[PDB]
RNA sequence: AAACUUUCAACAACGGAUCUCUUGGUUCUCGCAUCGAUGAAGAACGCAGCGAAAUGCGAUACGUAAUGUGAAUUGCAGAAUUCCGUGAAUCAUCGAAUCUUUGAACGCACAUUGCGCCCCUUGGUAUUCCAGGGGGCAUGCCUGUUUGAGCGUCAU
RNA sequence: CGUGGAGGUCAGUGACGAAGCCUAGACCGUAAGGUCGGGUCGAACGGCCUCUAGUGCAGAUCUUGGUGGUAGUAGCAAAUAUUCAAAUGAGAACUUUGAAGACUGAAGUGGGGAAAGGUUCCACGUCAACAGCAGUUGGACGUGGGUUAGUCGAUCCUAAGAGAUGGGGAAGCUCCGUUUCAAAGGCCUGAUUUUAUGCAGGCCACCAUCGAAAGGGAAUCCGGUUAAGAUUCCGGAACCUGG
RNA sequence: GUCGAAUUUGGGUAUAGGGGCGAAAGACUAAUCGAACCAUCUAGUAGCUGGUUCCUGCCGAAGUUUCCCUCAGGAUAGCAG
RNA sequence: AUAUUGGCGAGAGACCGAUAGCGAACAAGUACAGUGAUGGAAAGAUGAAAAGAACUUUGAAAAGAGAGUGAAAAAGUACGUGAAAUUGUUGAAAGGGAAGGGCAUUUGAUCAGACA
RNA sequence: UUGACCUCAAAUCAGGUAGGAGUACCCGCUGAACUUAAGCAUAUCAAUAAGCGGAGGAAAAGAAACCAACCGGGAUUGC
């Protein structure tokens, strides 16, 4: 608050007297009157440079290195000694570039889903997951940031009927569509790799 | 003696109450308070005492009925009898 | 998780409308189960807590122990139990607060408004 | 009697909550005793 | 001071110009809202669109001249070459402008099309208490658009 | 004074009532946080500005 | 401790009989205070009393509304209290006023529907 | 040589740092438009079975009525099945009322709990005196009613 | 190298004891610093790749808080002066009583009051704090009781003065002025009860209001009484005003 | 020193800040006066004093030219990285 | 369409985490000072549960020592952990008008490593 | 004599209204200096703070005595 600080009269009163020339507090009848203020040395006075609002939050990046980069981090999914250096347990998998039926895509339930999941390989990354919550350090876990999971594999799709709904519970997993992809699914912390499922109707609609 | 002996010579007041803000401040040989004007119809307030208006203002004191006209406003300013 | 933007996911506000909550809001807070044959027999898992209910306790260093509820103090967020009580060191009794999560309800006082109650979770008589 | 406290907790009732108070005392003497001797237009009687 | 070889540059922040920032955080958030009023707006006005039927007009200058724009509205001349009458025009969707005046042929033709198209185009239902619906599109401007010659 | 108004004896009368010590019983509720009164007052020390 | 469900149904002079016999409770009861610690009989007491003079005032206040009623001029406690300025405002009458132009104008052209398609 | 002085460690003290916590702030965003002469904001005083406060409230005084909930409040005492109910509760809701003395503050005045006037009513032997109860008495301005003024002016 | 927080990761450590803290106990590093053991303690915390800052103190007559040496030191020395016995009590230079001695010496260390203070008054109980020693005492602490007016005073009048109205100024908060350049007002008979007025039947031309517990002013005395009140109460004896 | 008067004094009342009041000293104006006090503009400006927080490694100066109401300061070339 | 450090209700944060962040996390515009305008603080945490130390004994009494509650009084309302300055007791050591430090070693104390 | 008109008044006449609070935003008046200029007086700070008046949920502005000099646009507001 641009008047922390400045919410009180405080003048120096100089040399002579044997103190500093910080301003101080006038009055009588109380602790404060005398006190030091106005500064960012002193007790219950502001700090150097308050923080501004006014402050590049956002950063612009041009739109082509935004692309550059995806396309990039969409490739190293398909290196699976970057998807197991990233984290992920695909030591048992079959290939790769993980295409399944666009079956997938139409599914409701999630004991429906995570049946497949374990089926084509990624019983291990969800356990990592939910073996791997543990609590936040420090003063972010009364911040609203409790939690830390591990990151799961990333499930990307062409037409959501039900999927995107059905995983919103398991823990980790994301789900994308191939258009409206996100860089910050795929290469979670500048970490390339990821272990994506794709769907053939997805895989198609990249090229 | 300027000190020790001419606060021995302090024993009538230029201040008592107002009957406005209930403070000592009605200067009494003038009628008029320091701390809102009494007999002026408007309260005394500057915007260089901001802070005066913080110890004065509006959710200072009960609101008596101020407190209850976002209630009223939020079921319509609604009459008549409550229900069944 | 959560998907409405009137719902909180903010603990401050969270905990704040639990310790200043009213003694309505501590009638629902203050719930507990029902035994097995109860959910069977009135097709419900869980209950508000009231007086004059005959209780069990699964948790705890008292577990095992039953009772009767002797009164409901949701101040402290607690109940408190006839036939659970320690000797303090005169020979007095205190009896134990209780949490009622931590219980299961064994025998229910009945009563119209609640066997309505049970009547609109879809329970039975 | 009936509101609780009886005689021998009313004395050591009584008796904590004037320790209380007066360390609070000690504690407002201790914070004041810096600037309370603190004059804003004091003379100094002497030049010569 | 002046220190080196470096532009001459001026700053204009003398004025106690911190009381005056507006940093528009908002510019998501009231993207959101207006896009929610054109919604509400749009069953508000259930099968109508939310704009109108403006003309095409030259810009004005040596540089937008060989330009041509969405204008503000047409003619009562355009409007009565049209086979309409300027206050039933409002009725419909259609703009019309009291004060510009057209000394061009080459843009008086054209929205007059714009005006033959709009009444073959369009349906009107009877005024009435539960009057039919059909369907609605908002874009009267998108599905006449405004080409160059 | 003695020859006084009757605005100065009320309030008066509110700052006796007022100079009364902490029931004990407050000290006994669940969630107390008064230790002892603070608002306290008597005539050698601090003088009520009427 | 009385109830004013089974108090709305007396009349005004059994009411104030009933309220004259509360005083004598309460009187004798603010004696005996002085000579015992506590009495909690003397709040049920003084609700007792104020829930007669609820009932009291409106039935007093019932009766000169249906004594108003079809008036122009009511007053003003039984006038509504809506803020100042919703009274100091319009009606819906005065606000749907309109020039014989205006609404010849509406009647003939008014805001029609229509809708882009071929 | 001990005392003494100094250094280190253990235990104890003074003191309240660090670590962990957090019904608090701060900032951003979204929505809404709602004070007052129908007496506001604010102030003084008072109110609980035992409270000085804070919160609530106004002689109907930590509250009444009404609606919903459907058995508590709990520091203590008191209540208690009215508890298969017109019904607990410092509950919630709130659309009916109360709303002391004040305050733009409005009978005059107010460093005063000061001094009046009109109407109705009661009592005292009382249209006149005293007292009690109830209701009114401000200013500026507008629309209208009533009365009145001015050789301003007309007709007779 | 290090600190607070962020994204990834070790499917990281942990109530079989995290963090923190003490440790002339150990290891590594030139060093910033990191690691280990022991004791204490009780709930969250780290390594690595990166992001980001309110990021590292011996200092600023620095800010706040706290603590020392000097120091059991200077020093508690004006106001003529204290002493004996007893009672009380855990305890008496200091309380109470008695005896003695002495002081203020009626422009007082007496008896009352105005401002001001505000319950300090009186009693019962009491000693942690206060009474710069002590304390069984107290203007302290705790609980309670206590201030009675036709005659005293305020209230009423006006002084120096303050201050609205009408009016005039001023952008305006507000200013001038106080009877001014205002249509500024009640009060009485007939009319005898319609009491609304025909006249009456005329009366200055006034015209706010505030302002003195010491000025002006309607009227009171004795005796008695209480833990603490009294020209107020009780008893007796009187007076003034308005009816 | 003066002590019956240009005396002392309570209360009420008037005068309020570039203004008051002044038997006049630049004295008094709430321990404040060669221009009170409070808050705000105000984080007033300062070519001037003081301080400016972790390690190691490599390189490493200047106090001289020219102009400046310039002489406790900047620009400029040089030195240096 | 736009504005909005105010009011009412909602949602969030790469923010502060009790000398910070609003002056105020608590009976804070509170206590308190000043004639007055105005100025203006400090102060959060026992424990899961008060089970808040029955009882015995010395004492004039506070309090103490035993007992006891507790998972733990190395949590006893002066209560989370409980740093430093500063201080007491114990133990070791030295010490002619300072102390402390650097190189090198003796003596003493402690650690080392088994290379079984 | 009477009834009108005009003008001006009075009334505790009937019914009404305005005043004050708040003030982040808004509409106007009024209105500074510190400061910068390495001095300072024009200037700047600033058509700002302070002071005053007045409204709302938005206000104000607003459907041209406008922009322009085009093959001419077409209320206002805002980016
Ligand atoms: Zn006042």
């Amino acid at each position: 608050s641009e008047k922390a600080g400045h919410q009180t009269s405080a003048e120096s009163w100089g040399t002579g007297r044997a103190v500093a020339r910080i301003p101080r507090v006038g009055g009588g009848g109380t602790g404060r009157s005398g006190q030091g203020a106005f500064g960012n040395m002193c007790r219950g006075g502001r700090m150097f440079a308050p923080t501004k609002t006014w402050r590049k939050w956002n950063v612009k990046v041009n739109h082509n290195e935004k692309r550059y980069a995806t396309a990039s981090a969409i490739a190293a999914t398909a290196v699976a000694s970057l998807v197991l250096a990233r984290g992920h347990r695909v030591e048992k998998i079959p290939e790769i570039p993980l295409v399944v039926s666009t079956d997938l895509e139409s599914i409701q339930k999630t004991k429906e889903a995570v049946a497949a999941l374990k089926a084509v390989g990624a019983h291990s990354d969800l356990l990592k997951v939910l073996k791997s919550k543990k609590l936040r350090a420090g003063k972010g876990k009364y911040r609203n940031r409790r939690w830390t999971q591990r990151r799961g594999p990333l499930v990307v799709y062409a037409e959501d009927n039900g999927i995107v709904k059905a995983l919103r519970n398991v823990p980790g997993v994301e789900t994308a569509n191939v258009a409206s992809l996100n860089l910050l699914q795929l290469a979670p912390g500048a970490h390339l790799g990821r272990f994506v499922i794709w769907t053939e109707a997805a895989f198609t609609k990249l090229d | 003696g300027k000190g020790t002996p001419s606060f021995g010579k302090r024993h009538n007041k230029s201040h008592t109450l107002c009957n406005r803000c209930g403070r000592r401040s009605f200067h009494v040989q003038k009628k008029t308070c320091s701390s809102c004007g009494y007999p002026a119809a408007k309260t005394r307030s500057y915007n260089w005492g901001a802070k005066a208006k913080r110890r004065h203002t509006t959710g200072t004191g009960r609101m008596r009925y101020l407190k209850h006209v976002s209630r009223r406003f939020k079921n319509g300013f609604q009459t008549g009898s409550a229900s069944k | 998780a959560k998907q409405s933007l009137d719902v909180s996911s903010d603990r401050r506000k969270a905990r704040k409308a639990y310790f200043t909550a009213p003694s309505s809001q501590r009638r629902v807070l203050l719930s507990a189960p029902l035994s097995k044959e109860l959910r069977a027999q009135y097709g419900i898992k869980a209950l508000p807590i009231r007086r004059d209910d005959e209780v069990l306790v699964v948790r705890g260093s008292k577990k095992g122990q039953e009772g009767k509820i002797s009164s409901v103090y949701r101040l402290k967020f607690a109940v408190q139990v006839d036939k659970v009580t320690k000797e303090k060191v005169n020979g007095a009794s205190v009896p134990i607060n209780l949490h009622p999560s931590k219980l299961v309800i064994t025998k229910l006082h009945l009563d119209k408004d609640r066997k309505a109650l049970i009547q609109r979770k879809g329970g039975k008589l | 009697m009936v509101s609780g406290v009886t005689e021998k907790q009313y004395k050591k009732g009584m008796k904590k909550m004037q320790q209380l108070e007066k360390n609070a005392i000690n504690t407002q003497i201790r914070r004041e005793i810096k600037r309370v001797n603190f004059q804003t237009h004091y003379r100094d009687e002497l030049l010569q | 001071a002046i220190s080196k070889n470096l532009p001459i540059l001026k700053n204009h922040f003398r004025k106690h110009w911190q009381e005056r920032v507006k940093v528009h955080f908002d510019q998501a958030g009231k993207k959101v809202s207006r896009r929610n009023a054109r919604a509400t707006r749009a069953a508000k006005i259930a099968p109508r669109p939310l704009d109108l039927l403006r003309p095409v007009v030259r810009a004005p200058t040596v540089k937008y001249n060989r330009k041509v724009r969405a204008g503000r509205g047409f003619t009562l001349a355009e409007v009565k070459a049209a086979g309409l009458t300027a206050a039933y025009a409002r009725t419909i969707g259609i703009a019309v402008d009291h004060r510009r005046q057209n000394r061009n042929q080459e843009i008086f033709d054209a929205n007059v099309q714009r005006l033959k198209e709009y009444q073959s185009k369009i349906i009107v239902f009877p005024r009435n208490g539960k009057a039919p619906e059909a369907e609605q599109v908002l874009s009267a401007a998108a599905t006449f658009p405004i080409a160059q010659p | 004074a003695a020859q006084k108004s009757f605005r100065i004896k009320q309030k008066m009368a509110k700052a006796k009532k007022q100079n009364r010590p902490l029931p004990q019983w407050i000290r006994l509720r669940t969630n107390n946080t008064i230790r002892y009164n603070a608002k306290r007052r008597n005539w050698r020390r601090t003088k009520m500005n009427i | 401790g009385v109830k004013a469900y089974e108090l709305r149904t007396k009349s005004k002079e059994q009411l104030a009989s009933q309220l004259v016999d509360l005083k004598k409770e309460l009187a004798e009861l603010k004696v005996q205070k002085l000579s015992r610690p506590s009495l909690p009989k003397i709040k049920t007491v003084r609700k007792s009393i104020a829930c007669v003079l609820t009932v009291i005032n409106e039935q007093q206040r019932e009766a000169v509304r249906q004594l108003y009623k079809g008036k122009k001029y009511q007053p003003k406690d039984l006038r509504a209290k809506k803020t100042r300025a919703l009274r100091r405002a319009l009606t819906k009458f005065e606000a749907s006023q309109v020039t014989e132009k205006q609404r010849k104008k509406q009647i003939a052209f008014p805001q029609r529907k229509y809708a882009i398609k071929a």
